[PDB]
Parts: structure tokens; C-alpha cells; sequence
RNA sequence: CAUCUCAGUAGGAGCGGGAAAAGAAAUCAAUUGAGAUGCCGUAAGUAACGGCGAGUGAAACCGGCACAGUUCAAACCGAA
RNA sequence: UUUACUGCAGCCUGUCGUUGGGUUGUGGUUCUGGAUGUACAGUGUAGGUAGGAGGCAUCGAAGCGGGUGCGCCAGCAUUCGUGGAGCCGUCCUUGGGACACUACCCUUCCGGGACUACGACCCUAACUCUGAGAAGAGGACCCCGAUAGGUGGGCAGUUUG
């Protein structure tokens, strides 16, 4: 596919912050994966620096089969900082918008445009 | 186990069969040149090399480092050498064999590009350029065979100095003895039929004869390939 | 099915030749060939296998890629007179597997730690690679631990060079019970080495 | 005398403590039972192997000494 | 010591792994356009075989073309037409097989596309050599692990009453 523009990624990070302070987010590979499996994720954020790459390999096909909008993030450090954590987090997931629902749907539409 | 042979003793590398390396002046190789470079240099002296019994030239290059070089005939103290791709054809320069004309003599040819030179190096030998196809060039080696070399190979133009070294007979064991002190070879060598059956496949008996045929196949194990190794023919021409 | 990501990693490594792992093998083999015999790597290559074998994210736990050749015990032809049954040695493969060789080299490189387990991580025409999990017994984090303090004992020194690891007990013929193990328990030496 | 025997012996390399190794059934049984391990007795010079020659050679059942069971990985919570 | 008996190293060669991407010749594997199925012809082409026969047809069926699956330039299909009826067969071309639509499930036809194994050629990204390095030269060959066959007093254990 086509890698999303920078404004889209910044919008996703801002929505992550907003749902953090207001809603609910599962952050961590295991919790986010189980959230996707059950099916409640408003949006999935995944970093692209993982070595070994097997950590986040299964997320893409699983989300696309489950009809879940997944985005890609450049580095682990900023994703971890967004979640409210002093350590890097590989993948998070906006389980509950709380108040950032509008960013949820418009980021979904933007991802449909990019795909 | 009847004792090992001389060839296997050379294989182990005992001090009797090792070359006296500290006597030799220096290793002979072409100047190292990067892509699209051409360095020059003028001879400073002509010197004797004990590892080949032929002269070598000392050349000081523009960068500063001096190198011994395989001396082709006619090289004189003072002449400048122009090793590189853009060199003209003259006696002494180093040029690719692709742009050497047919009929010219060369020496110190390389196998693959940037080896420094491996063929045509003993005294007074030389090779010739025969044909120039697009992808290869055929040079007639001093043995008498045709070899297909890369067009981007380097070789000095001329013939190796010291020609005629073997027109002077030894006529003594002493002179040949003196040559052998600066080589790895052993002197003198006992003949196989005069040994005992432990020492060699041919030894033993009440009179000195080989007993078995001297021609040996190419598949014989180590410790048996003694004699005429896989000969195609024998005898002089009648 | 509500499944952890360790399960997905396990499935991906279940059949390496028929997933995305083959391409990763193609890239990784070059970098691995450039490296030495024993190398310290920060994270395990296969997370699920390591967690299964007793790996935790704490101080004092180390993981290492070892490199071992393929083939049998390279053996020399006897110099003197044998009896034509002991004369041949080209088809006589060893009696020690390759995981054991890998773990012993890793133990020889790290004189203060102790080997726990290992697992297969790749192979090509000349080499095999294993990862060995090593635990430091004199670190306070290990000492406080309740599931790992058994290694701070005077019977766990040299745990890999006496066949106490899992591969060691596989190679000692003590992976099972019952028929066939008459001469392999409680040790090979106890029966004049007629087992194995 | 060549498979066999001498014998996994002599010898070698590594590791290591007051002991070490083993140890809580993907077990042994036979119709239906037993219930971690080690060591001693017996089974027994029996089954089995073998120029079926010379020779090599067990285990289970049963009787004793002494007795002791547990800890992780994962599913659920997500830094507690 | 050897063309004594039995073996073992070394070397030569096949196969498997390391080992990838294309060019095409191979063969089925596998897939379509027609039952292609047709000599005692035929009004019919054995719509395999076959309820030994009954539904189709200006509300589409015919003879002919270079000939449309194909074959006996006949003729079942309605196809590009051409005339504007081939109907079943209890008129069976009374059959090698005698034939009618919801059956062709199957002589076959076989872009043979498709994964495969072979012989040859090409490419570079694995790999190998050279260089401090850029880079250069080879290249899925060689080396290497395993296995099968040969040669083998190079070497070992023995026998020669
Ligand atoms: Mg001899
Ligand atoms: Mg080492
Ligand atoms: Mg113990
Ligand atoms: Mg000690
Ligand atoms: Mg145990
Ligand atoms: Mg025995
Ligand atoms: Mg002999
Ligand atoms: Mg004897």
C-alpha cells in the first residue's frame, strides 16, 4: 500500500493522546492483539523499527481479516511516550474513543483513502 | 609402513626443504593503481636479485614509495616509467594487453586483473599477442600454448632480462652446489633404484633395475606417483 | 479464538519454509556468517520458545548465538595396527549431538554464568545456529527470585558439562521410562557404559 | 584366525561435592491390577545374542532399607 | 614383496542438501471448443455406452461452402451463412457401436496454461578469490556434509598343513 502522510500520523498520535487522557487504550503487543481478536479496536498503531520483525508481523493480516484500521509509526520511543510510559511500546490500540471518536472515524476514512 | 618419500617430507615442511627466505631481496609485483589513475616514476638503480639470478630495477614513484620491479631488457638508470591505462607503448611501460598491438612482445602478465603479474618471469623469456577479439585476447605463452586472457590485464612490454643464462655449462658439482644454497631444492639427489625397499617403490633386489613399469597412472595414491606420472608417450623420436 | 501473540510466533516458526520467515532467513544468514563463533544478542530470536524454556526479562539473564559445524565427529585414521573393525573411521559418526557441543562452547566462553537451555534457530550447508540461555547466579535479582534460586546451589556448578541440561538427558538415554532404559538410568557409568 | 572375545577394560579430555547421579509415569502389567527415585536379595547363568562355535547375558513380578512432594509456560487482570 | 585371503585411507563418478530468477525443446500432470462416436454411409454423426427409446422444430430445423467441433469436403449443430424441416425410429442406414432433448461422468480435444524431472543457454543477489577499502573476476558451477559404485600393497590384521 501507500505509506500515510505525516499529517495523518500526527493526527493519529494526537488522537492517541486524547483517548489516553479521556478514554481507554490497550497498549502492549499482547493486550492489543487480544483486543483485536475479540474485536473492539477503533484504531491500531504499530511502530516500524522492530527487530526481530516477528513481534508485529501477525498484526497486519489479522487486522485486515478482522476489518480493523491499522496505522504505522516510525519509532518505538514516541509511541511509548504517547501511551504514558517511560519505556518504548511496540504497538497500542484505541479500544475506546472516550472523547476522540471523531478523530477515530476521520482517521478511518483517511486510511480508506490511502488504501 | 615403509618410510615416507621425499615428496611427503617436502609436504611436512621440515627445515631441510624450506626456502631460505631471508636471503631474498623483495617480492616482485606491479604497482597498485586505483581506477582511472596513472602514476609515473624514474629508475634509481639496477640491482641483483638472488631469488632468480636476474637483475631487478629500483623505481621511486611520485607519491614517494619505491618498489623493486621485474627488469625487462634495456632498462637503464634514469628512464621514467608510466604505468597506467593511458601509457603509450614503449620498452618498459606497463599497459593493458587489450590495447597492445599484434606482434609485440610482453612479459610479467597477470592471470586476473590486478594480480601484479604471474606469467613470463624467468630470464630471457617472453610472450606474444596474437589476436584481439572483443572479449578476450590470445597470447602465446613461452611453453608453446595459447591462453585466453582478459583485455583489462596488465603486462610490461619487452622481454625479461638475463637472456642466455643456460648457455654456460656447469662442468662441476661445485658450481651447481653453490647455486643450490639459495634455493629450497636439495642437492645431491640419490637415485631410486639404489635405495632399499622400505625407502622407495623401486628399491631392492640383487641388481639395480626398476622391476615394475615406470609409468604410473594419474589415480595412484600419494606415496606411489613416482616415475613417469600419467605419461602419454615415452622414448625419443625415431 | 482468544490467542496470545506467542501463539502466532509459534505458528510462524512451525513451518519456516512456507511463511515470511524464509525471506528473513535469507537476510539474516549473511549477517550471521560475518560474525564469530559466540555472540551476545540482546533479544531472543524466537520469543515463544525462550519463554517456554524459562526465560524472563531481568538482570543476570543472558542469551547467546553459538555457531557449530555440521557433520559427524571428524576422526583420524589410526596410525598403528588395528584389527579391521577398529581400522575404519570415515562412517563412524560421533556419539555427541550438536546442541551439546554448542552449549559446551557457550559455557567455556562465559566462566561465571550457568547454562539453562537452548534451541534451534537456523542452518545452512556448512553451519548450524543455536541460542543458549544463561543465568548469573551471583546477581541479587536472581537470589531474590523464588523460581530461579535453585541455581545458587553447590550442585549446579558446571551444569552443562555433566549432562544435566535437557539435551544432555536426551543424549544420556533418560528421556523416557520403561523398556529400553535398563542400562541408562541412573547413569551411563553405573553400567560400564553399555547403554547409549 | 578375520565376526566374536579381551572390553567400553587400560589410557586420555572436561566438570565437580562431602557425597554425586536419579527422581514424581505419554510407566509396568493382563484379561479385573499396581502407583516417584536409589540401593541390597531373588528371578538366573533363565529369556536373548553368537564362525548358533568359544563365549556374552538382562528386566518385570516378589521381600527388604528409607520415605516427600512440588515449581514454571498459556488461557484471566495489565506495572498492582 | 606380490595378479595370496580380508579390509582401510587417498583419488574418479551418480544422487540428496547448501541453491536463487528467466529462455525455450521435452512428457504427462492438468483443462477447454465437440460425444467429437463416421465404413453394411446417413432421412442422422454409433448425441459413448444407454430405461433398445419420443422431447425438440419460422414459437428455429435441413442437405452446402476454404469445408464450423471433426470426419468418408457426407452432415447430426444452428454456428459466418444457405435454403426456409432434421422430428423418434414401433421405415432402427433393423447395428462393431443404431443412434432423440435436463447431459458428453468418459474415443477425444489436447493456449496444453499449470508444480514437477530432464539436456542446453542467459542473469545476479547467495557463495568463492583478489584488494586496507571503493571495486574487480568467476557464479548457482566449485568447495563442503551425507550416501552409492569403482580403482587402490599407499597402509593394516593374518594365513602359507
Ligand atoms: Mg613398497
Ligand atoms: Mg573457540
Ligand atoms: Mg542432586
Ligand atoms: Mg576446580
Ligand atoms: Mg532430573
Ligand atoms: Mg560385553
Ligand atoms: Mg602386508
Ligand atoms: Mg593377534
Amino acid at each position: 500500500k501507500f505509506d500515510v502522510p505525516e499529517e495523518l500520523t500526527n493526527k493519529a498520535l494526537e488522537a492517541l493522546e486524547l483517548a489516553r487522557d479521556t478514554g481507554k487504550i490497550k497498549k502492549g503487543t499482547n493486550e492489543a492483539t487480544k483486543a483485536i481478536e475479540r474485536g473492539n479496536a477503533k484504531l491500531v498503531l504499530i511502530a516500524e523499527d522492530i527487530e526481530p520483525a516477528e513481534i508485529v508481523a501477525h498484526i497486519g493480516p489479522l487486522s485486515e481479516e478482522k476489518k480493523a484500521p491499522y496505522i504505522f509509526i516510525k519509532n518505538q520511543k514516541e509511541l511509548g511516550a504517547a501511551s504514558g510510559l517511560g519505556v518504548s511500546c511496540a504497538t497500542v490500540a484505541i479500544v475506546d474513543a472516550g472523547k476522540a471518536a471523531e478523530m477515530v472515524q476521520d482517521i478511518a476514512q483517511k486510511l480508506e483513502a490511502l488504501k | 609402513m615403509g618410510k615416507r618419500l621425499i615428496s611427503q617430507n617436502r609436504g611436512r615442511g621440515t627445515p631441510t626443504y624450506r626456502a631460505p627466505s631471508h636471503k631474498y631481496k623483495a617480492d616482485l609485483r606491479h604497482p597498485r593503481v586505483d581506477e582511472n589513475s596513472s602514476l609515473r616514476g624514474e629508475v634509481v638503480g639496477i640491482e641483483h636479485d638472488p631469488a632468480r639470478s636476474a637483475p631487478i630495477a629500483k623505481v621511486a614513484f611520485e607519491n614517494g614509495e619505491e618498489l623493486f620491479l621485474l627488469a625487462s631488457e634495456g632498462i637503464a638508470v634514469g628512464n621514467i616509467i608510466e604505468c597506467g591505462d593511458d601509457a603509450e607503448v614503449k620498452p618498459g611501460n606497463i599497459v593493458p594487453i587489450g590495447n597492445v598491438p599484434e606482434g609485440f612482445f610482453i612479459c610479467n602478465v597477470e592471470s586476473k586483473p590486478n594480480d601484479g603479474g604471474k606469467f613470463v618471469r624467468s630470464s630471457g623469456v617472453y610472450a606474444t599477442v596474437v589476436t584481439h577479439e572483443a572479449t578476450r585476447t590470445a597470447v602465446s605463452m613461452p611453453s608453446g600454448n595459447i591462453k585466453w586472457l582478459n583485455p583489462k590485464c596488465r603486462a610490461v612490454v619487452g622481454i625479461v632480462a638475463g637472456s642466455g643464462r643456460v648457455d654456460r655449462p656447469w662442468l662441476k658439482a661445485g658450481k651447481k652446489y653453490h647455486k643450490m644454497k639459495t634455493r629450497a631444492a636439495k642437492y645431491p639427489r640419490v637415485s631410486a633404484v639404489a635405495m632399499n625397499p622400505r625407502d622407495h617403490p623401486f628399491g631392492g633386489g640383487a641388481w639395480k633395475h626398476p622391476g615394475k613399469p615406470t609409468t604410473v597412472s594419474r589415480n595412484a595414491p600419494p606415496g606411489r606417483k613416482v616415475g613417469l606420472i600419467a605419461a602419454r608417450r615415452t622414448g625419443m623420436k625415431r | 479464538m482468544v490467542k496470545s501473540f506467542y501463539g502466532y510466533v509459534r505458528d510462524a516458526w512451525k513451518n519456516p519454509d512456507e511463511t515470511y520467515v524464509n525471506e528473513l532467513r535469507w537476510e539474516r544468514l549473511q549477517v550471521w556468517r560475518k560474525q564469530g563463533s559466540v555472540t551476545r544478542i540482546e533479544r531472543p530470536t524466537r520469543i515463544d520458545r525462550a519463554r517456554s524454556l524459562g526465560y524472563k526479562a531481568k538482570q543476570g539473564i543472558v542469551v547467546v548465538r553459538v555457531n557449530v559445524r555440521r557433520g559427524g565427529l571428524g576422526h583420524v585414521r589410526p596410525n598403528r595396527g588395528r584389527r579391521t573393525q577398529k581400522m575404519g573411521k570415515n562412517k563412524v559418526s560421533g556419539g555427541m549431538s550438536i546442541q551439546r557441543i554448542a552449549e559446551v562452547r557457550a559455557d567455556r566462553r562465559y566462566p561465571n554464568l550457568e547454562v539453562l537451555n537452548s534451541y534451534w534457530v537456523g542452518e545452512d550447508g556448512k553451519h548450524k545456529w543455536f541460542e543458549v540461555i544463561l543465568v548469573d547466579p551471583h546477581h541479587p535479582v536472581i537470589k531474590s527470585d523464588k523460581n530461579l534460586n535453585w541455581v545458587c546451589d553447590p550442585s549446579s556448578r558446571g551444569r552443562a558439562t555433566r549432562g544435566k541440561t535437557s539435551a544432555g538427558r536426551k543424549g544420556r538415554g533418560m528421556a523416557t521410562r520403561g523398556k529400553g532404559t535398563e542400562k541408562t538410568r541412573p547413569s551411563i557409568r553405573a553400567y560400564k557404559s553399555r547403554g547409549k
